[PDB]
RNA sequence: UAAUUGCGAUAACGAACGAGACCUUAACCUACUAAAUAGUGGUGCUAGCAUUUGCUGGUUAUCCACUUCUUAGAGGGACUAUCGGUUUCAAGCCGAUGGAAGUUUGAGGCAAUAACAGGUCUGUGAUGCCCUUAGACGUUCUGGGCCGCACGCGCGCUACACUGACGGAGCCAGCGAGUCUAACCUUGGCCGAGAGGUCUUGGUAAUCUUGUGAAACUCCGUCGUGCUGGGGAUAGAGCAUUGUAAUUAUUGCUCUUCAACGAGGAAUUCCUAGUAAGCGCAAGUCAUCAGCUUGCGUUGAUUACGUCCCUGCCCUUUGUACACACC
């Protein structure tokens, strides 16, 4: 002890860093908010957070239970 | 022992169905003038030579 | 003028050092060279009866001179060649650790080599000048 | 002809037999002529080399393998039939010893009794399959080596006979196209069911 | 340059240790023929007679002849080492043997009942006919016979 | 025991070899 | 085979259209020219781009081309 | 004294490589500046699916290691994260 | 039906023939004789004794030997 | 005194072959001995090419001390011959005029054999699903 | 064109994803910064042959110098350059010339949209639901089994030998791994045919193992076309090693037993340059056990530089009663 220590840091832009924003939706859904909305929602922040683009996928049992995977999107992405 | 001698001097194309052969005309070397087309079964190229005896047949597009 | 071993044919100069040291006659063969093979690796003894000790001392004699010292170890590695593992595929087994050892310490009460510093021998003083010597006899094998 | 010497060796088999005509190990390129033609600047004897083994690139572009000279292109088609593959060491010292042999049957020039061999080694036209065709100076020159290399390569297997024998001994064969050739057999006996099916 | 002539001294078709060796092997493999012999054995037994191997069974006259058949009867008494040897500790006396030619079977056979009779794993396995080493049997030893 | 196995006759290997295979051993593809 | 993508074609008609009277024929010399009037992340674009430059320019001095 | 250097980052150590070259000798004490060592390579091999059908299909990861070594308070200096660094006498 | 070691009936050829042959090889006696090859190497080896064969060439496996000199 | 020497190298593929060449009398080692003692030896020729083909007598006032590493046992010798080959010319550069320079070389590039100029042809990396590069393992289809 | 790669054609014009670019790795740098954990030259010290001064060695710093070899930072370098031939004289294809390099430079990493009831709950303290939860389908202990053998199938290893086997000798890689509350990688000495044993040693490693003195291979010999000294399956006997424990043999060693196999039917796999093929090697696994895999280097070619005949895919045209989409 006293050879370990931690400090502090707010998140800078909160809305570029896509864990904070993963976590984002898990917590939403942990308030059952509207699957659509939900995604829409975090992409309209993280688009005019300042990004060129963003976009936020989920998958498995919305519609009672088949699987499908909706995927939400808007800006500009590669992917190579 | 009736031996040709033909240089060819251009080689129109790729005749088999499986692109097996070329073809291409040639000058018979002695009487320079008497050109014919015929085709190959190995590679080839221009200037090359090549030795037959069927000197008509003066074959065409094969399948 | 000036003969190192560096400058001679590599296989026929170790042929005739094996005939030098089997003429001399004094460099001490264990009582064991009629009924060994030489390493796990082959599966023949050398049907070359007598000699072969001597081919094999002489080579060694060779090869520590112009290294600058070689252990018992390496020497297994040298001279052991590939094994048959019969149905199973061939991979590189050494060379048996007695024989060399004894023409090793057998080589020092001939004076030709000398337990270097960091391991192994080294060459000697002596066995510097014998090969340096023995060399150009062979090297004059015209006329 | 210039025998200087410096501080090493340097021997006199080679100060000179080879620093005043730089040909083959110790064997001549000058006056032995393609006898056949139409088969020139295909089969290289022309260029001088001494080991048939060079740090070749032949196979980038099609016809570089024809300014290859026609010994170390023969000594490759050796080391074959796989357990041989990729040994040109052995394969050289195979040929060094065949054109020895070929020299005390015949003490004519042994690369004019190798091309003497190849001229009627290829099929002159070839079958193929539906007819008649003609044969390129390049397949001529390449199934030859093959044909012949894999005649010698057979006759040896269970045979007490060496390789460098039997090389020797089906290169004279279709040098003069005597019939028995394995080369000549298939090629003897390949070109008239050329002509023969049309 | 062993070009010699070797006249009719040169014994054809010579029989030993009830077997028979072809007299136009070169020794050491010529010996190999006797059951128990191997090319390692017969290398040293012929070593220890004073052999020339450089010759052959026709040559190397009956008296180098029963000069390695005693050797190879008493390896033991010849500087022949024990591992050098087929049958040591043997397991009913504890000596170091070599069973030799019509020896070899006969005292393989009685390993065999030896341990049929004291019905133990690799004796059962012996005696159906199955594989004793522990090596799967699923794919292999096929075309049984 | 291996003695009621060892003696147990009709169970070595031409007590096999004497049945033919159950010709269902070349035969799947569900 | 070798074909020029659209990005180094379009780079190229886009600087000949703007600097005609300050290029030349020769690579090495517009290779080192582009690095300051424009704006390149890699070396082999930079090179890819400057060397079809020059291909048209040897070109267009032997007559004008379409676009 | 002795600066072995080693960290996972090319470009981040060579910061320190830089900032006591001359920082050494704007300073007027020493020469033997940075002796780059092997960078070693951590290759790990494996399968990709975590079961075992499909194609048999490979991946390798690699960690490059640079070391550098430059023959008590520049200690402090030389902070950088992700840079390890000792001494020797 | 070879012969293994010199039968004497079928040596005298050794000398009466060897310059019939402008090329001598272990393979070519073995063709021509039936000598057994093991020791024909050193037939020829022996052969070279006066030299009634001519040697151009010898390696490990090929020995190229013509008619005397 | 230190003796006026420069200083080359001569590769394939893997092996490394350092060549130094000072002005001397005769000395041409190759692992400290003789060039004459080289031995895989068929390809002995190829190491003696590049002093015929430029002829025996501008190696007088020379010497070459080689030593070679890697590669096999032919690839060190290729890396020999124009370990030295390429030194020749780099004496001849520092020490002599030109002309004569651009002479040998070309006497040599009318040969080269890679004489002075690297091989490039390096292995190729293999690749799971096959032993080699472009060999594959084999498979059944039922 | 490898490419929806481009030239063009154009009721389209202008663009985004993918391809390309990008990134890694192998190739050139006598040009920059450098070095006892890398080399090199000289120099002290020194050994041997010579003596004619020289050739070849030993000294971890004797002292100096240096950066060619080596390592790795910062850059340079290729753009298919230049010239010629075909060409809408367009994108481009080909030829020679130089060039380390001119086949997307070689090789890889990445990789769009949409989709399959493909695989995985036996990777997960990822998981819903059913199941079971103390005569437990939880867990732990002893022993057994996953390998059990009339047989069908798949991947392989070893071979049929003379372009070989064996004996001796020559001897050359690269990719890599390695011991703190520790027993890893192990030189060297000694002992033992061997396998192994024992006493020391270096190394948390460009520093010690290690020049990993690997194998193929090369040379010189013995054998000499004979299921032969090719081949090494089965099996008997013994000696060691790991391990609580080796029986149903873990592995290694030694002698003895010497099988099928004389080029493999119908059918069929992979392959275009340092490639195929051969050869070994490290790493994964691992107390022990590789005939497996992942990579490395050594030796190193024949044939192609084409076609759509065959299988498969792509785009277009076309038919359609299919849309759970020809299962
Ligand atoms: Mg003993
Ligand atoms: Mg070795
Ligand atoms: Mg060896
Ligand atoms: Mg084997
Ligand atoms: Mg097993
Ligand atoms: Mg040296
Ligand atoms: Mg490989
Ligand atoms: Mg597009
Ligand atoms: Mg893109
Ligand atoms: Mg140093
Ligand atoms: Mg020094
Ligand atoms: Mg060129
Ligand atoms: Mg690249
Ligand atoms: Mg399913
Ligand atoms: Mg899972
Ligand atoms: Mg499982
Ligand atoms: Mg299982
Ligand atoms: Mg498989
Ligand atoms: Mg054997
Ligand atoms: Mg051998
Ligand atoms: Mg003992
Ligand atoms: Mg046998
Ligand atoms: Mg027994
Ligand atoms: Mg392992
Ligand atoms: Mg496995
Ligand atoms: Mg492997
Ligand atoms: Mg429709």
């Amino acid at each position: 002890p006293g050879t370990i220590v931690l400090y502090a840091e707010r998140v800078q832009d909160r809305g570029l860093s896509a864990v904070a924003q993963a976590e984002s939706m898990k917590f939403k859904l942990l308030n059952g908010l509207a699957i659509r909305r939900a995604a829409y929602g975090v992409v309209r922040y993280v688009m005019e957070s300042g990004a060129k683009g963003c976009e936020v996928v989920v998958s498995g049992k919305l519609r009672a239970a088949r699987a499908k995977a909706m995927k939400f999107a808007d800006g500009f992405l590669i992917h190579s | 022992t009736p031996v040709t001698l033909a240089k060819v001097i251009k080689v129109l194309g790729r005749t088999g169905s499986r692109g097996g052969v070329t073809q291409v005309r040639v000058e018979f070397l002695e009487d320079t003038s008497r050109t014919i087309v015929r085709n190959v079964k190995g590679p080839v190229r221009e200037n090359d030579i090549l030795v037959l005896m069927e000197s008509e047949r003066e074959a065409r597009r094969l399948r | 003028p000036g003969v190192s071993v560096r400058d001679v044919a590599a296989q026929d100069f170790i042929n005739a050092y094996a005939s030098f040291l089997q003429r001399q006659g004094k460099l001490e063969v264990p009582g064991y060279v009629d009924i060994v093979k030489t390493s796990s690796g082959n599966e023949m003894p050398p049907q070359d009866a007598e000699g072969w000790f001597y081919k094999r001392a002489a080579s060694v004699a060779r090869h520590i001179y112009m290294r600058k010292q070689v252990g018992v170890g390496k020497l297994n590695k040298l001279y052991g060649g590939a094994k048959s593992r019969g149905v199973r595929p061939y991979k590189h087994i050494d060379a048996s650790g007695s024989i060399n050892r004894k023409v090793l310490q057998a080589l020092e009460k001939i004076g030709i080599v000398e337990i270097s510093p960091k391991g192994g021998r080294r060459i000697s003083e002596n066995g510097q000048r014998d090969l340096d010597r023995i060399a150009a006899q062979t090297l004059e094998e015209d006329e | 002809f210039t025998p200087v010497v410096l501080a090493t060796p340097i021997p006199e088999e080679v100060q000179q037999a080879q620093t005043e005509i730089k040909l083959f190990n110790k064997w001549s390129f000058e006056e032995v002529e393609v006898k056949d033609a139409s088969l020139v600047d295909y089969v290289q004897v022309r260029q001088p080399i001494f080991v048939a083994h060079t740090a070749g690139r032949y196979a980038n572009k099609r016809f570089r393998k024809a300014q290859c000279p026609i010994i170390e292109r023969l000594t490759n088609s050796l080391m074959m039939n796989g357990r041989n593959n990729g040994k040109k060491l052995k394969a050289v010292r195979i040929i060094k010893h065949t054109l020895d042999i070929i020299n005390v049957l015949t003490d004519q020039n042994p690369i004019q009794v190798v091309v003497d061999a190849i001229t009627n080694t290829g099929p002159r036209e070839d079958t193929t399959r539906v007819q008649a065709v003609d044969v390129s100076p390049l397949r001529r020159v390449n199934q030859a080596i093959a044909l012949l290399t894999i005649g010698a390569r057979e006759a040896a297997f269970r045979n007490i006979k060496t390789i460098a024998e039997t090389l020797a001994e089906e290169l004279i064969n279709a040098a003069k196209g005597s019939s028995t050739s394995y080369a000549i057999k298939k090629k003897d006996e390949l070109e008239r069911v050329a002509k023969s099916n049309r | 340059s062993l070009v010699v002539q070797e006249q009719g001294s040169f014994q054809h078709i010579l029989r030993l240790l009830n077997t028979n060796v072809d007299g136009n092997i070169k020794i050491v493999y010529a010996l190999t023929t006797i059951k128990g012999v191997g090319r390692r054995y017969s290398n040293l037994v012929c070593k220890k007679a004073d052999v020339d191997l450089h010759k052959r069974a026709g040559e190397l006259t009956q008296e180098e002849l029963e000069r390695i058949v005693q050797i190879m009867q008493n390896p033991t008494h010849y500087k022949i080492p024990a591992w050098f040897l087929n049958r040591q500790n043997d397991i009913t006396d504890g000596k170091d043997y070599h069973t030799l030619a019509n020896n070899v079977e006969s005292k393989l056979r009685d390993d065999l009942e030896r341990l049929k009779k004291i019905r133990a794993h690799r004796g059962i396995r012996h005696f159906w006919g199955l594989r004793v080493r522990g090596q799967h049997t699923k794919t292999t030893g096929r075309r049984r016979a | 025991g291996n003695e009621g196995a060892i003696r147990d006759k009709t169970a070595g290997r031409r007590n096999n070899r004497s049945k033919d295979v159950t010709d269902s051993a070349t035969t799947k593809k569900s | 085979g070798r074909v020029r993508t659209k990005t180094v074609k379009r780079a190229s008609k886009a600087l000949i259209e703007r600097y005609y009277p300050k290029l030349t024929l020769d690579f090495q010399t517009n290779k080192r020219l582009c690095d300051e009037i424009a704006t390149i992340q890699s070396k082999r674009l930079r090179n890819k781009i400057a060397g079809y430059t020059t291909h048209l320019m040897k070109r267009i001095q032997k007559g004008p081309v379409r676009g | 004294i002795r600066i072995t250097l080693t960290s996972t980052k090319v470009k981040q150590l060579e910061n320190v490589s830089s900032n006591i070259v001359k920082n050494a000798e704007q300073h007027n004490l020493v020469k033997k500046g940075p002796v780059r060592l092997p960078t070693k390579v951590l290759k790990i091999s494996t399968r990709k699916t975590p079961n075992g059908e499909g194609s048999k299909t490979w991946e390798t990861y690699e960690m490059r290691i640079h070391k550098r070594y430059i023959d008590k308070r520049i200690t402090q200096i030389t902070i950088e994260p992700g840079v390890d660094v000792e001494v020797v006498v | 039906q070879h012969a293994v070691i010199l039968d004497q009936e079928k040596y005298d050829r050794i000398l009466k023939e060897v310059p019939t042959y402008r090329y001598v090889s272990v393979s070519v006696l073995v063709d021509r004789l039936k000598i057994g090859g093991s020791l024909a190497r050193i037939a020829l080896r022996h052969l070279e004794k006066e030299g009634i064969i001519k040697p151009i060439s010898k390696h490990s496996k090929q020995a190229i030997y013509t008619r005397a000199t | 005194s230190a003796v006026p020497s420069v200083q080359t190298f001569g590769k394939k593929k893997s092996a490394t072959a350092v060549a130094h060449v000072k002005a001397g009398k005769g000395l041409i080692k190759v692992n400290g001995s003789p060039i004459t003692l080289v031995e895989p030896e068929i390809l002995r020729f190829k190491v003696y090419e590049p002093l015929l083909l430029v002829g025996l007598d501008k190696f007088s006032n020379i010497d070459i001390r080689v030593r070679v590493t890697g590669g096999g046992h032919v690839s060190q010798v290729y890396a020999i011959r124009q370990a030295i080959a390429k030194g020749l010319v780099a004496y001849h550069q520092k020490y002599v005029d030109e002309q004569s320079k651009n002479e040998l070389k070309k006497a040599f590039t009318s040969y080269d054999r890679t004489l002075l100029i690297a091989d490039s042809r390096r292995p190729e990396p293999k690749k799971f699903g096959g032993k080699g590069a472009r060999s594959r393992f084999q498979k059944s289809y039922r």
